[PDB]
């Protein structure tokens, strides 16, 4: 689960 | 493109408020009191964090005091903070802007271990590293976090700059006076937490970044759970059967209960064969039952682990100088202020 919707590792 | 003005104050400097403009607003998470949104501040260009937490009637938000006070480099830090409506009807919220960092530790790890890769070493290194200096600033404040996690780990992927987040948990613990035994989120927490302990130290701080450094070395947590007691399990596993005398010393209440009767894993064997021995030597001197055995953060940047960053040739795989690592203050050597022997080596002083 992740603080931020958007990642370059996404 | 829409502008936005607001009077805010300074996160930092003088007590004085100021007209603050911001564009681009857009949303990029969600808090416990509404959505976390990214701005652009008008006079520099420069990314921010707005975060909404809920402003108490009877105390000062200590979040906030927390936060005006704190100034490193591994510390992510307050720009401005003002007070609006928000997404629950009568309430007033404080708002704190951030500066924005746009990864996290845990974005970074999930990405090598869905790839079936391990971090490389260099970077487990330097983000360990950076970890302990912030923890060893707000401690000496005695200030703990009190939910050191990965996704709490903002990382700029480039530069390697890793800043703490979130206080929204943290407190300047004082002996004798109980905390909440009910902070630090699932798999990071140290277990005289788990034992509901309410006269912990700032020693959990370590317990949850040793859980980090181990996720980091093994691409999972290494102690999970969704119930205190399969996470126990998965501690007792590795670490084996407490004893009586260290139930003692993490919450004597749970002393004669009848736990799981577990010989050790060697430390030896809980990581993969090519694990650095250095690394699996610190994580075992951060898992400690203990509290007071758990190496402190200053004594974890010391620890012979990280003597790689402390070359005057290492650099980042991508060719960069490493991030700033040496810039010690008084303030932060304080725990053992004739360290530094070791920290601050020859081509830094
Ligand atoms: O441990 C704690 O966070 C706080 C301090 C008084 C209310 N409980
Ligand atoms: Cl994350």
């Amino acid at each position: 689960d992740f603080r931020f919707f958007y990642s370059r590792y996404s | 493109s829409k502008v936005t003005t607001v009077v805010a104050t300074p996160g930092q400097g003088p007590d004085r408020p100021q007209e603050v403009s911001y564009t681009d607003t857009k949303v990029i998470g969600n808090g416990s009191f509404g959505v976390v949104y990214q701005a652009k501040l008008c006079d520099s260009g420069e990314l921010v964090a707005i975060k909404k937490v809920l402003q108490d009637k009877r105390f000062k938000n200590r979040e906030l005091q927390i936060m005006r006070k704190l100034d490193h480099c591994n510390i992510v830090r307050l720009r401005y903070f003002f007070y609006s409506s928000g997404e629950k009807k009568d309430e007033v919220y404080l708002n704190l802007v951030l500066d924005y960092v746009p990864e996290t530790v845990y974005r970074v790890a999930r990405h090598y271990s869905r790839a079936k890769q391990t971090l490389p070493v260099i970077y487990v290194k330097l983000y360990m590293y950076q970890l302990f200096r912030s923890l060893a600033y707000i401690h000496s404040f005695g200030i703990c976090h009190r939910d050191i996690k990965p996704q709490n780990l903002l990382l700029d992927p480039d530069t390697a700059v890793l800043k703490l987040c979130d206080f929204g948990s943290a407190k300047q613990l004082v002996r004798g006076e109980p905390n909440v035994s009910y902070i630090c989120s699932r798999y990071y927490r140290a277990p005289e937490l788990i034992f509901g302990a309410t006269d912990y130290t700032s020693s959990i701080d370590v317990w949850s970044a040793g859980c980090v450094l181990a996720e980091l070395l093994l691409g999972q947590p290494i102690f999970p759970g969704d119930s205190g007691v399969d996470q126990l399990v998965e501690i007792i596993k590795v670490l084996g059967t407490p004893t009586r005398e260290q139930i003692r010393e993490m919450n004597p209440n749970y002393t004669e209960f009848k736990f799981p009767q577990i010989k050790a894993h060697p430390w030896t064997k809980v990581f993969r064969p090519r694990t650095p021995p250095e690394a699996i030597a610190l994580c075992s001197r951060l898992l400690e039952y203990t509290p007071t055995a758990r190496l402190t953060p200053l004594e974890a940047c010391a620890h012979s682990f990280f003597d790689e960053l402390r070359d005057p040739n290492v650099k980042l795989p991508n060719g960069r100088d490493t991030p700033a690592l040496f810039n010690f203050t008084t303030q932060e050597l304080s725990s053992n202020p004739p360290l530094a022997t070791i920290l601050i080596p020859p081509h830094a002083r």
